[PDB]
């Protein structure tokens, strides 16, 4: 349950 | 052998009335062990392996808040994507990521994943030292040169190396039952006439798991690979799994042809022939 | 990416006429994960069948299983139609014993 930032 | 912690994440862009705008489910190996989503905003989360009944409260309700947040950033990265590749207004874009961790029988970390899709293909992925990024195009690229240049994946590993070896480690442990096993394929050959005096064998793998598995056909002095017919290994609903192979053989000839199984809870390829 | 849905219908256990069973109607290979699934025992809509979440594999294509309770027999047909945005036209699958 983690999510990076694309842009 | 080794055990993995996976989450499969996708968000939609603009999806159907009643249809997620985030929904990601959660494994132990093969086992599912939750749903999360989020539909118009609201946040919903279902356990579905029965160790899950251990957890305490504090452990959805921190589960929430990381659904709302996730929801929030993947609809904001999808219509920043939508700007960088010029696309129009009004369709519907989907974006979808890994998150996995992997231990070994003594419970060491060996690994862990990080890796995106955009419209159903390959944007970016977190290489095996987890600290690097390989891109597919110059958008992509962006986000490599930008998530290099602030140094994201150090919190990437300390996520792997806090919470995903946490959850592993206390599934495996309340889950033991079910995670800690190999059921060995039980398999038979099937024999079924055709119109034209021809034979179909069909041979059979049920209830085993880890749902891996490779089923061939082996003839006396002839190879089958372009012979047989395979289908998609397939979930039977009860935690097994199952498989077929077949090919289509002569009358009088079904002797000389032998199914070879090979899987996890075997410590040899099982043989198998008609009757 | 516009990947076509791939169907098999198939029982939980290998099936024997008149034994309570489950038959499952397994849809691979889509993308988007848009689909709609039904169930039909000689022509009639089964009211009763349920949906496993929705997931996706190493290529990003999604997958999912419906299944409903069924006893089998030697004068009953079941099938599983499942229309996709790929599909110009929903397509039928029906059960057969020995797949
Ligand atoms: C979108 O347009 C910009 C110019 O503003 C250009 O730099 C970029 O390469 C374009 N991308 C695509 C996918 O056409
Ligand atoms: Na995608």
């Amino acid at each position: 349950m983690f999510f990076i930032n694309i842009l | 052998g080794s055990h993995s912690l996976r989450y499969f994440h996708t968000a939609v862009s603009r999806p159907g009335r009643g249809e997620p705008q985030y929904i990601s489910v959660g494994y132990v190996d093969d086992v599912q062990f939750q749903r999360c989503d989020s539909i118009e905003e609201i946040p919903r989360m279902e356990p579905r392996a029965p160790w899950m009944e251990k957890e305490r409260p504090e452990y959805w309700k921190e589960l929430k808040l990381k659904v709302k947040n996730i929801a929030q950033s993947a609809r904001a990265n999808l219509r920043t994507l939508l700007r960088y590749y010029n696309q129009s207004e009004g369709g519907s874009h989907i974006l979808q990521w890994m998150v996995s961790c992997e231990v070994g029988p003594d419970m060491r970390l060996l690994g862990a994943h990080y890796q995106a899709a955009y419209d159903g293909s390959d944007y970016i992925t977190l290489n095996e030292d987890l600290s690097s990024w390989t891109a597919v195009d110059m958008v992509s690229q962006i986000t490599k040169s930008r998530l290099e240049s602030a140094g994201t994946a150090e919190y990437f590993r300390a996520y792997v190396e806090g919470e995903c070896l946490e959850l592993l480690h206390r599934f495996l442990r309340n889950g033991k039952e079910i995670l800690q096993r190999a059921d060995p394929p039980k398999a038979h050959v099937a024999h079924h006439p055709r119109p034209k005096g021809d034979v179909t064998l069909r041979c059979w793998a049920l209830g085993f798991y880890p749902a891996d598995i490779t089923l061939t056909w082996q003839k006396d002095e002839e190879d089958l690979t372009q012979d047989m017919e395979l289908v998609e290994t397939r979930p039977s609903g009860d935690g097994t799994f199952q498989k077929w192979a077949a090919v289509v053989v002569p009358s009088g000839e079904e002797q000389r042809y032998t199914c070879y199984v090979h899987h996890e809870g075997l410590t040899e390829p099982l043989a198998l022939k008609w009757r | 990416i516009q990947k076509t849905p791939q169907i098999q219908v198939y029982s939980r256990h290998p099936p024997e006429n008149g034994k309570p069973n489950i038959l499952n109607c397994y849809v691979t290979q889509f993308h988007p994960p848009h689909i709609e699934i039904q169930m039909l025992k000689n022509g009639k809509k089964i009211p009763k069948v349920e949906m496993s979440d929705m997931s996706f594999s190493k290529d990003w294509s999604f997958y999912i299983l419906a299944h409903t309770e069924f006893t089998p027999t030697e004068t009953d047909t079941y099938a599983c139609r499942v229309k996709h945005d790929s599909m110009a036209e929903p397509k039928t699958v029906y059960w057969d014993r020995d797949m």
